[PDB]
């Protein structure tokens, strides 16, 4: 996985392990 | 900057032909002006209070900087009227890049590498683009494999633009802890546990460097661990090498200069374009055809 945006939030976007 | 309530609906003035990305946010379709049926991808995204701002700067900053050549060229903004239990949603207009991006070229090459003069190529007009953002005072913040798309002509233009943010002078620094873990510039992390810690372009130049490595090995350094991990190691850890003794001195040499841990001995965008790996290059065009065919050949 994931990727990380504004205010506390992440989603599905580059990845994971 | 921009108003989404003058936003007039696209009627039937694009057909949404198929679906060609998902990223973090919407989806993105192959799209077709249906008069004169010239195409362009249509990015479609519910409007929502909660996403708006995010929305918002991405728009500003294509209308503001696309005109460059490695930027995908904005169009216009649409806005799909629907009925009252249904969200609206905007259309974003633009540039279409008929090849898909360098994740999806990576991933349908044997062997998930490309050619070491592909690489070269790619990167230069990746550090091109970049060198017209950062001298108009703007970090792209997310510089990676999927958002870097291929033309059809093999014509390299960089995306996603909701992230990044615009300066006001040209020492001027940023805190804002986001991006994707395995593509951050170690100062960028530093922003996690250091209220005082700052970046700049410089962290858009690390980035740069592990999508070579991307392009190289087929997965940024780290991706056999989640995101957690490696937000937590890629501090500690010395700056990430090339594995294979194979690619060139050249190669080796320039992803040392991208990848320097510590920011201020990390050359700028500018002496980074004069290293020989991007300098001493054949030609362009020479490159270009050799990786347009490829592009066909695996379609
Ligand atoms: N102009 C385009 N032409 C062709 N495919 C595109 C184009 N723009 C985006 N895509 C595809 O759709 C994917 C997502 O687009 P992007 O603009 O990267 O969306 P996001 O990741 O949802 N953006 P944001 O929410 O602003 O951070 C890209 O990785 C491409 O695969
Ligand atoms: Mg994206």
């Amino acid at each position: 996985s994931w990727t990380i945006r504004t205010r506390g939030r992440i989603a599905t976007c580059s990845c994971s392990c | 900057e921009i108003d989404l309530s003058a936003l007039r609906d696209p009627a039937g003035i694009f057909e949404l032909v198929e679906l060609v990305g998902n990223g973090t946010y919407g989806q993105v379709y192959k799209g077709r002006h249906v008069k004169t049926g010239q195409l362009a991808a249509i990015k479609v995204m519910d409007v929502t209070g909660d996403e708006e701002e995010e929305i918002k700067q991405e728009i500003n900053m294509l209308k503001k900087y696309s005109h460059h050549r490695n930027i995908a060229t904005y169009y216009g903004a649409f806005i799909k009227k629907n009925p009252p239990g249904m969200d609206d949603q905007l259309w974003l207009v633009m540039e279409f890049c008929g090849a898909g991006s360098v994740t999806d070229l990576i991933k349908n090459t044997k062997g998930n590498t490309l050619k070491e003069e592909w690489i070269a190529y790619i990167c230069r007009e990746i550090l091109r683009g970049l060198s017209h953002l950062h001298q108009h005072k703007v970090i792209h913040r997310d510089i990676k494999g999927q958002n870097v798309l291929l033309t059809e002509n093999a014509e390299v233009k960089l995306v996603d633009f909701g992230v990044s943010a615009q300066l006001d002078r040209t020492v001027g620094r940023r805190n804002t802890f986001i991006g994707t873990p395995y593509w951050m510039a170690p100062e960028v992390i530093a922003c996690d546990e250091n209220p005082d810690a700052t970046y700049d372009f410089k962290s858009d130049l690390w980035s740069l460097g592990i999508t070579a490595i991307e392009m190289a090995e087929g997965a940024p350094p780290l991706c056999d661990m989640h995101p957690m991990r490696a937000l937590f190691l890629i501090p500690r850890n010395p700056a990430p090498r090339l594995k294979s003794k194979k690619w060139s001195k050249k190669f080796q040499s320039f992803i040392e200069s991208c990848l320097v841990k510590n920011h201020s001995q990390r050359p700028a965008t500018e002496q980074l374009m004069k290293h020989p790996f991007i300098r001493d290059q054949p030609n362009e065009r020479q490159v270009r055809i050799q990786l347009k065919d490829h592009i066909d050949r695996t379609k």
